[PDB]
């Protein structure tokens, strides 16, 4: 109808006027007027008026709302205390109680840091949970625990839609664009409301973000209390890290109740159900032992041939081949072909022992320490084969124990806070032997022994290797896996001040900035701190072309998740190893066309390290489309490092950290074939 | 057109999809089939082609104008084909509306070398190449007896019946009135193809934008029929 009566209506200030008025305006509040409440003008002077306030107050803060306002808005409903499913209730409280208490409580939450938005924060909690539309409120009440007793207040029926729906966009987008100390909360109140309710694989992964001990205490007596059983062991031992399998196994080691989680959990059954069904399943033919064990010559395609005999897999033709086919070969190629033996048996543990008894203690040095380094491969809870290395170990200056010591070592980081094999490091470090994978696999047996710590630790172990890593400045190589070791150590830390621990006492000249970046690049696996990409903008353009290789190098580490962003303009650059940074940022993904389509210009290069460095990546990420570049890589050179990285390709082909390690000390390739007998022994290939 | 979709479906969908019967079979055609009908137009063509984007790549060269809008390159273009669909072959080659020969020598030696260069001279066969034209008749009988070894399709002249089934399926995603009745159109045409009946759905949409109106009323039909019944 026409404003012509009741348009005047505001004009006079009797209180019977308003007390029957503003009713009038509650009936006709379910579409707000007949316009878009053009009224303002005219009633906005009754803001000095003062029985039935709190009514002029809901109609004040009904058209200041309806209008345009961002803080006078909610002060009506804050002095209101509001008092006195439907189409007048879903706009006043579902869009004007959404937007309202949103700017509320951003406007509090970042004005003021009291309990009226608390109070309101929880009756809008309420009638949002009779509105029943996820996400949205959700989303907007996420940044205002409070947290903590919305969703364990709201969480009664609805299982699938608060857990997939706002687990689902809320962790994305909590790892995304959220802060650390958020996911906390996320985590442990997803810990609540998941230890309420059943499919605890999702609570597994709050045990992988997590990293807690009594997590898989409490989910071993609910997973026991539900009796598949060997796959959940399974994708249990690959989601769980190095810390809480062995707390794991020393308090189900102390009880644990049933003996089969001692039985499962800590050796022999994420391999024991795998290969016979790996043998049974699958049937591989022998025209690759004999095509791709047939192009392969002069003694280093022959070291391709021991990546072929290590990394093939069914059959065994190539591993039973006769002999002299490790006489022929080379000396550390020796400790590859010895080593290789140790990939192909990790499995069949007691025949292990009998295989590679014929190889141990040995004529040649290299046959029996490559053979200690296959007793370290083959299994990782063993743990017998140590004594008859451990006590030879003592050199003091040259002798074939220190290779032991890299494949014993190397060996049984792979298989392991231990406290006995690092007062036996002492004397390893203590020792400074010249040949590099010593302190090579020292740190990085020792990184792989302290990743995934609490919040990690500044101990004389690492300072230990710190003080005598700058004892000696020569062989910046050990200045280049030294730091790996330092950085797997910082690994696991949530809060750590070890970055700024190491800005204080690791910096110096460019022989210890390498160990800067390094624990700036470990510091910094990846959450939402943009600033740091910014950060990594503007040190980006640093004169060192190094700390531009791993600085530059932990995009793949940080941004994993979001991988919409991270192709980038890296190729476009013209400098030393960029190309490079971003092939490495490729990584082992499901690799897209888009992926590919990097590799069809990454694949043509002139420079040995860089054709030499994408079949890496290249076949990684491909794991009738697998050859045909293969193919591509004969017509581009048909040297030797790009023929026995092309065929190693082809056998590439056929955040744990254990899949992060082996090529972030991969990096550095670019030297002598030395550090080519621990490129074969990487643990990351599945 | 269920068993000649489902023949071109089973024909080329057999590489690289349901693989268990293709490779141990002992077979690979890597030459696809040849499409032709005397509607044309690619909407019956174009509605073959769409039943293998479901699971492949598409790569769709309507006609010959990006190679006889210049200077006479040749067939580099064609060796250019080649070495996408040699070192990337997922894609069917997917060629309609081929008006090629309608200078010509030089079209009878890139017919000669995608024709040589087609059949895997350097591999086991290597991509699907399915063509569509108007009139088979034009074409050279080169690329008849080393090209085509497994099969190629005709459409036969419905008269009545898949002018219906054609009709039903332009105005499937239009809106057709209950007075607006088949007989009379399928019966009042005289030899006219896809093409003349997308015109009449041109003008049936196309007037219809005219008034600015979703609906088209029997006289705003014939009204609308004299659209293109003027410009035809």
């Amino acid at each position: 109808r026409d404003k012509a009566p009741v348009q005047p209506q505001q004009s006079p200030a009797a209180a019977p006027g308003g007390t029957d008025e503003k009713p009038s305006g509650k009936e006709r509040r379910d579409a707000g007027d007949k316009d878009k409440e053009q009224e303002l003008s005219e009633e906005d002077k009754q803001l000095q008026d003062e029985l039935y306030r709190p009514a002029l107050e809901e109609l004040r803060r009904q058209i200041r709302s309806s209008t345009t306002s961002m803080t006078s808005v909610p002060k009506p409903l804050k002095f209101l205390r509001p008092h006195y499913n439907k189409r007048f209730a879903a706009d006043i409280i579902s869009v004007l109680a959404m937007t309202m208490s949103g700017e509320r409580e951003c406007l509090k939450y970042r004005l003021v840091g009291a309990g009226e938005v608390a109070k309101e924060w929880q009756e809008l909690d309420d009638a949002e949970k009779v509105q029943r539309e996820p996400l949205l409120t959700l989303v907007k009440e996420i940044v205002p625990l409070l947290m903590e007793i919305e969703q364990v207040d709201m969480l009664e029926k609805d299982i699938d839609e608060n857990a997939y729906a706002k687990v689902c966009l809320y962790l994305t987008s909590c790892v995304n664009y959220v802060p650390e100390p958020e996911n906390s909360a996320l985590l442990r109140c997803a810990l609540g409301v998941f230890r309420k309710f059943s499919r605890f694989p999702e609570a597994l992964r709050l045990a992988l973000m997590l990293n807690d001990m009594e997590l898989v205490e409490d989910i071993f007596t609910s997973c026991k209390d539900v009796v598949m059983l060997g796959r959940h062991g399974v994708f249990l031992e690959l989601s769980e890290d190095v810390e809480e399998y062995e707390d794991l196994t020393e308090i189900m080691s102390n009880v644990q109740l049933n003996s089969n989680f001692l039985a499962l959990a800590r050796e022999l059954d994420i391999m024991e159900p795998k290969v016979p069904d790996d043998i049974y399943k699958t049937h591989l033919e022998n025209n690759r032992f004999g095509g791709s064990g047939s192009q392969v010559d002069s003694a280093r395609m022959n070291l391709a041939s021991s990546f072929v005999n290590g990394f093939v897999n069914q059959d065994k033709l190539l591993t039973d081949d006769g002999n002299k086919w490790l006489y022929k070969n080379k000396d550390h190629g020796m400790l590859s072909a010895a080593a290789s033996l140790g990939m192909i048996l990790l499995w069949d543990v007691d025949g292990g022992l009998t295989q590679i008894d014929k190889y141990l203690y040995s004529s040649e040095d290299y046959i029996k320490s490559g053979a200690l380094l296959a007793c370290g491969i083959v299994n990782s809870g063993v743990r017998n084969e140590c004594d008859p290395a451990l006590a030879l170990l003592s050199d003091y200056v040259l002798h074939n124990s220190n290779t032991m010591r890299l494949g014993s070592i190397f060996g049984l980081g792979l298989a392991y806070n231990r406290e006995d094999v690092l007062t036996l490091l002492l004397p390893v470090m203590g020792d400074s032997k010249s040949s590099m994978e010593v302190a090579g696999v020292t740190a990085l047996a020792c990184g792989m022994i302290a990743v995934g710590s609490c919040n990690g630790d500044v101990t004389s172990t690492i300072l230990q290797t710190i003080m005598e890593k700058s004892e000696t400045e020569l062989k910046d190589t050990y200045a280049r896996w030294l730091p790996l070791g330092l950085g797997l150590n910082h690994l696991g830390k949530g809060e750590a001040i070890e970055a700024i621990l190491a800005a204080l006492e690791v910096v110096s000249e460019p022989f210890r900035s390498f160990a800067n970046t390094l624990v700036d690049v470990c510091a910094y696996a990846g959450s939402g701190n943009v600033l740091k990409v910014q950060q990594l903008l503007h040190i980006c353009s640093e004169h060192f072309d190094s700390k531009e290789k791993e600085e530059d190098k932990d995009k793949k580490e940080k941004k994993d998740k979001d991988k919409k962003e991270a192709p980038a303009d890296m190729g476009a650059h013209q400098g030393v190893a960029v190309l490079g940074i971003a092939l490495i940022a490729m990584g082992e993904e499901i690799g897209a066309e888009m992926a590919l389509r990097t590799f069809g210009h990454l694949l043509r290069y002139g420079e040995p390290t860089l054709r030499r460095a994408v079949p890496l990546a290249l076949a990684l990420i491909s794991v009738s489309h697998d050859a045909d570049p293969e193919v591509s890589y004969n017509s581009i050179f048909a040297a030797r490092l790009a023929a026995m990285l092309r065929q190693l390709a082809q056998y590439h082909a056929k955040k744990g950290t254990l899949t992060l390690c082996p090529y972030h000390s991969d990096r550095q390739l670019m030297s002598q074939v030395a550090v080519a007998g621990l490129l074969t022994v990487l643990v990351s290939f599945l | 057109l269920d068993n000649q979709i489902q023949e071109i479906k089973e024909s080329v969908e057999l590489p690289l999809t349901h693989p268990e019967y293709y490779e141990e079979m002992g077979i690979k055609p890597p030459k696809g089939v040849i499409l032709y009908g005397p509607p044309g137009t690619g909407k019956t063509l174009l509605a073959k082609a769409v039943a293998n984007q479901t699971s492949a790549t598409f790569l769709r060269v309507v006609g010959s104008e990006l190679i006889q809008k210049y200077l006479g390159d040749g067939p580099k273009l064609v060796r250019e084909l080649f070495r996408v669909a040699e070192e990337h072959a997922p894609s069917i080659v997917f060629i309609d509306e081929i008006d090629a020969i309608g200078g010509e020598r030089e079209i009878q030696r890139t017919m000669l070398e995608l024709l040589n260069q087609l059949d895997g001279f350097d591999s086991r066969g290597d991509v699907k190449v399915i063509m569509a034209t108007n009139r088979i008749e034009t074409l050279d009988p080169a690329l008849i007896r080393p090209g085509r070894i497994d099969r190629k399709i005709e459409f036969p002249l419905p008269d009545e019946k898949t002018k219906k089934r054609i009709f039903q399926i332009h105005t499937s995603r239009m809106t057709l009135a209950d007075d607006v009745t088949l007989d009379d159109l399928i019966m009042a045409k005289d030899d006219l193809s896809g093409a003349d009946i997308k015109a009449i759905c041109t003008e049936a949409g196309l007037m219809a934008l005219r008034e600015r109106r979703m609906k088209v009323t029997n006289e705003d039909f014939k009204k609308s029929k004299e659209n293109v019944l003027y410009k035809k």
